[PDB]
């Protein structure tokens, strides 16, 4: 359930990546090229475990589970969790 | 009846004048035109009633039918123009629609738009008049044609005179 | 009779609550014709023949109250609208003074009618001016070293004695009074800001 | 509108 | 750190775009989420705009469907709540709370949209005060008033619609007495043809929830205050409340005509569905009760033939019942004739511009909204054709 | 106007009132509490600006008008224009 | 080094993170609504001038010509100055588009008045001139001698009335100079021998009655059926060889006085093209046929004085008419039907004597009354390629 699921979600609501991340955002698996794939993910994996540290400066016991961006051209999604911080590049519909 | 023949004939061909040059609707009045073809009994004058009469039956609310979409350019007649010779084009653009008093009826709303827009027209000329030939420039590219100032004055008002009619 | 701000009262057309009846002669004399006594038919039928211009004056009446509430809530505005309010209000008075007159009536409804839309476009707009103005008494501590809105300031006071000249008031060296007023305490506190600059 | 309320209500009488 | 000076630009006029797009935004994320017969659309009920606030007309939103203008007249409870109440609803999102708030200056009556113009909304009242609401700014309050004066908007307007598309758009206020005013989509200092229309005899015919027969044309229905229902216009000397349709039994409240014909016949019918309880159909050439429906219970007021579907309509009570009607399919009896909440009279009932949904305006405030996925256009043009045909013979024998 | 847009923004599941953080990190609205939402409102709003550089270094025309920071337990979610950001706790529920 | 990544990523668990995160997407997405948005939010190529007060001195323009030979450098005749008499009365003068430059690179004046002026054929030092009176001048720009170096006698046998359109005809050895004064007389002229004209006669109609000409032209491929622009209407098709030479027929369309005419040439070799536009003192410019009478739809521009029409072959059909008033309302007909395609006005209110399209190209040379020139460009208006559309058109508002 690699490929298949890489479609699935892609042929969703314009999904233009999404990777459920192994570590640090960097998995062979690529949906796109380097940078938009590894290097974008790798960022808002790292921003999103500073957002995660934002709320720590917050709350200290209050990491982060959700992240939701729907504008303009995108509807980033993106969910940190016990093993990924999860990279979701998307289009409004 | 061969005088309801002309008329029909007539006013037949100038809706297909005027649809023409404004698919889904010639089909609409050829299934007219040919049921009522075959409804005119080939000239039964006996029954110039039911022939003429039942013609009108449904050759009247059919093409009515196609005085909707006309009834959409009639709306159209102003959604077009800002000046009454643009609008006076397309109402010449509609010679078919002259019998028909129902056109008459956007026309008479646009009597007051075109009667204005057709009296600030003849304002401007009549500044322009007043503001003689010696004084326009019709005086000097007369005078650089080599036209006389008597040619020139009675050519030009005699221009306005005919802008003017 | 109405107390509110500035201590003085409304003017209502009393047809507001008569309305009522003069639709039910309408539906009672048009739709079947109900048993309606003739002093009923006769009263309410000379009302009945100025309903148009009867609910024309209710709604008068109702652009009256909003802007009359309005110069009540700040004499300000009524020294403002003050000139052309003169004639209006005039003209609304001669209206006021002919009492169970049906041949002055129609003519001055359209009086009423016309200077009670006057007297509100130009109400309406010196309050929303004034209320932007007082948001911005409430919301000017935010500036620095500057001439150009010093002199931004003296020449919209300026456009607004222009105004004044226009819409010739009588009341309008008091308007220009209070526009210096504006000038002096918004200017005060600026340049209090902009002496602590210097 | 006071001044010239009074003077309406004295012409409305 | 402070929020003296960041209050004070609170206080500007600077937040005006920004607190819109704030109340759009936060109702965007209204539906909180997690990451771990009638279908009965959605009840729109607002808190505080909508509570004693009896709704005037449902209007529908040309672009951007699933839209409507809840517009509220000012009932006796509120006097000083602002006179007049709008609102627009998002019919998809399933929220609780209306997308946009515009309140009035005047008993709103017929508010309808500005169309092509998400960012505006415009409408009749009870003072026929076609007042402009801009969406683009945070004022609910009408920044642009329609005049009050004589020959002007008088009389309340129960039908402020244009003529045809935005080609000819005449948005003729058709008002209580006859002042029928045209207007422009955008431009609202003086009416477009202020003039007036006439009547046989006693010229204050209070029009009431009127249509237009299929085609869409300028020929206007009339929702008379005593039956005979009259058709008329603005354009030209068409203006003549004169075509009586005798035979029916009290003031017409709910009028709607036939829809665009999609999947049914012709038919320039309209169904009246008014005060003699026993609602009635007519034709635009009748002149007789094409076909009388049941015998509601208390005074009826509104109707409305489905876009989706051309024939069938949705008629109502005085003790609040939805009796929706087929007509193609059945004669006699209704589809589902539910009965709206409580037993109230029901002031509206519109159907969707999408179709096949209907929003019944519901005793104050709530907007209780059938959805529906039964009354959709059965292809049943002969059907309907020899159903009004046959009751157009039966109608007078 | 604040009443009737904070009031039926509060109406929903959970908003706890409108407040907006400036593109300073200064909360230039506040329902509540000055100095708790002001904490709270700066290091959201710095590492708002943080996201983002890094929201624009990844989608380039990503306009942060909606943002909902879901944490373990609370979403502070932030539905503003371009340039301010709300600062409004609200539970996934 | 970053979690190659093979480890969890083919695994079972990896797809258990797979359903959490299309789980996540589609919980987040449990409403399964989209941006519903609710109002969220998120010609004419003007070119350079050519004037020079050093002799555009309150002076009316007179015709104008590009350059027949070489390229976008054209010939500007102009008018007397009654308010400067010490000045010559006719000071024809040139411009070179292709230098970049303003000065009036040359400078050339005869006694009077040039009513016409234009290039040589094949000449490229030699400048030919119509004249006021009646004499038609000859510059050279190579002797550096500001008058004409040879003039045509003021004879009967030579023009004793202003000539308003003198021309060359055909190529090196197929052409001549021809000469047609307003009083109504053609005269074939070398350009060597000038005191007497090579090949000449009049120009009456059937009856013996003037014909005064105003801004004749050849057709394409100087078949010498020229046409003539009369004085006021009865514009007519003139032949040079034969007995039949002269005047063929009259046509006549329109009342005001003609001012201008002109002729074009092939689609990209797809039509005939024999068509002719007039200009007149109506306000209209018809259209018109080699064998018509009162033919194709008589275009009328309103507010406006039509002083002249010329059409680029260079894309079959834009023709460019003038006014009284400061207006240049060019257009094609295939486009359009009635109305200014790409069509501008001119700064202030100058009555636009004579514009030229730029040869084999395109630009437009514009003519004042005051001594000025301007210089426009469609730039946009491209010559279509396979523009037949304008012939269908032409041909289906013939029928009518």
């Amino acid at each position: 359930e690699v490929e298949e699921t890489l479609k699935r979600l892609q042929s969703q609501k314009g999904v233009q990546g999404i990777i459920v991340v192994n570590t640090e955002g960097i998995p062979i698996k690529s949906t796109m090229d380097n940078p938009t794939t590894t290097q974008y993910a790798s960022l808002m994996h790292s921003f999103i475990l500073k957002a995660r540290s934002t709320v720590r400066d917050i709350d200290p016991q209050n990491d982060l589970t959700f992240l939701r961006i729907r504008s303009k051209k995108n509807e980033i999604m993106v969910a940190p969790d016990k093993d990924y911080f999860l990279i979701v590049i998307q289009n409004p519909t | 009846r061969l005088d309801q023949m002309r008329k029909f004939r007539r006013q037949h061909e100038q809706l297909r004048a005027v649809i023409v040059r404004v698919a889904n609707a010639i089909e609409e009045v050829n299934l007219a035109y040919e049921n009522v073809k075959e409804v005119d009994g080939l000239d039964v004058s006996k029954e110039g009633t039911e022939a003429w009469e039942a013609a009108m039956k449904r050759y009247d609310e059919r093409i009515d039918r196609v005085e909707t979409r006309i009834t959409a350019r009639l709306r159209d007649q102003l959604g077009t123009a800002k000046n009454a010779n643009e609008m006076f084009r397309i109402f010449s653009r509609f010679n078919a629609l002259f019998v028909r008093p129902h056109i008459r009826g956007a026309i008479r709303e646009y009597q007051t738009q075109l009667i204005q827009r057709v009296k600030d027209d003849i304002e401007s000329l009549h500044d322009k008049f007043k503001v003689q030939y010696p004084q326009s420039q019709a005086c000097k590219m007369s005078h650089v044609r080599d036209l006389p100032p008597v040619s020139g004055s009675i050519i030009w008002a005699k221009q306005i005179d005919r802008q003017l009619t | 009779v109405r107390g509110r701000t500035g201590n003085v009262l409304k003017l209502k057309v009393n047809f507001l609550p008569e309305i009522i009846t003069l639709s039910k002669e309408v539906r009672n004399l048009k739709w079947l014709g109900f048993r309606v006594p003739l002093a009923i038919v006769n009263k309410a039928h000379q009302a009945n023949q100025l309903y148009p211009f009867a609910i024309s004056l209710i709604e008068s009446v109702r652009t009256y109250e909003r802007t009359c509430e309005k110069v009540e809530e700040r004499n300000t505005i009524s020294l403002l609208v003050a000139g052309l309010k003169k004639e209006v209000q005039a003209l609304i008075a001669e209206g006021i003074a002919l009492v169970w007159e049906s041949y002055k009536l129609d003519p001055y409804v359209q009086r009423l009618a016309e200077t009670v839309f006057n007297f509100q476009e130009k109400v309406d707009d010196l309050l929303i001016i004034e209320e932007k103005i007082d948001l911005e008494v409430r919301s000017l501590e935010t500036c620095m070293y500057d001439h150009k809105t010093f002199s931004e300031i003296l020449n919209r006071v300026q456009k607004a004695v222009d105004d004044l000249n226009l819409h010739s008031y009588s009341n309008l060296p008091i308007w220009v009074n209070k526009l210096d007023m504006e000038i002096e305490r918004i200017l005060g506190v600026r340049l209090q800001a902009g002496l602590r600059a210097w | 509108v006071f001044l010239m309320k009074q003077q309406s209500l004295l012409a409305k009488q | 750190l402070t929020e003296e000076e960041k209050q004070q630009i609170l206080h500007s006029e600077e937040f005006l775009s920004f607190f819109d797009h704030s109340t759009r935004i936060v109702e965007r994320a209204l539906s909180e989420q997690i990451n771990i017969k009638l279908s009965l659309n959605r009840q729109f009920f607002d808190e505080r705009w909508s509570k004693h606030r009896v709704v005037s007309c449902l209007d529908w939103s040309s672009q951007y469907p699933e839209l409507l203008v809840a517009s509220y007249n000012n009932n006796e409870d509120a006097p000083h709540e602002p006179d007049g109440v709008a609102l627009v609803w998002n019919m998809k999102y399933k929220k609780t709370t209306p997308e946009y708030v515009f309140h009035c200056q005047s008993a709103v009556m017929s508010a309808t949209f500005a169309k092509f113009h998400p960012n505006l909304v415009v409408g009749g009242t009870y003072s026929g005060q076609i007042v402009l609401w801009d969406n683009r700014s945070n004022k609910r309050t009408p920044v642009q008033r329609t005049p009050l004066s004589a020959a002007a908007h008088t009389h309340p307007v129960y039908c402020v619609n244009v003529v045809g598309t935005q080609n000819a758009h005449n948005l003729i206020s058709i008002s209580t007495d006859g002042k029928i005013c045209s207007w422009s989509l955008d431009m609202l200092s003086h009416p477009q043809d202020s003039m007036e229309l006439v009547h046989k005899q006693s010229k204050a015919v209070a029009v009431t929830s009127m249509s237009f027969p299929v085609g869409d044309v300028n020929n206007f229905v009339v929702g008379s205050e005593e039956g005979s229902v009259y058709t008329a216009c603005r354009h030209g000397s068409k203006a003549g409340i004169s075509e009586m349709f005798e035979g029916h039994q009290g003031p017409i409240t709910g009028i709607h005509c036939h829809a665009a014909v999609g999947a049914v016949d012709f038919s320039h019918l309209f169904v009246t569905s008014s005060f003699d309880w026993t609602v009635k159909l007519w034709s635009t050439k009748n002149n007789k009760p094409l076909y009388s429906f049941e015998d509601n219970a208390g005074y009826v007021y509104d109707v409305m033939w489905s876009p989706t579907h051309p024939a069938l309509f949705a008629c109502v009570d005085g003790m609040g019942r939805l009796d929706l009607w087929n007509l193609n399919n059945d004669t006699e009896v209704p589809t589902a004739s539910i009965s709206v909440e409580g037993n109230p009279a029901l002031n509206r009932v519109r159907w969707t511009h999408s179709g096949r949904e209907i929003a019944v305006g519901d005793s104050e405030g709530q907007i209780v909204i059938y959805d529906v996925g039964e009354q959709i256009a059965v292809p049943r043009n002969d059907e309907w054709a020899r159903f009004g045909r046959t009751l157009a013979e039966i109608n007078a024998n």
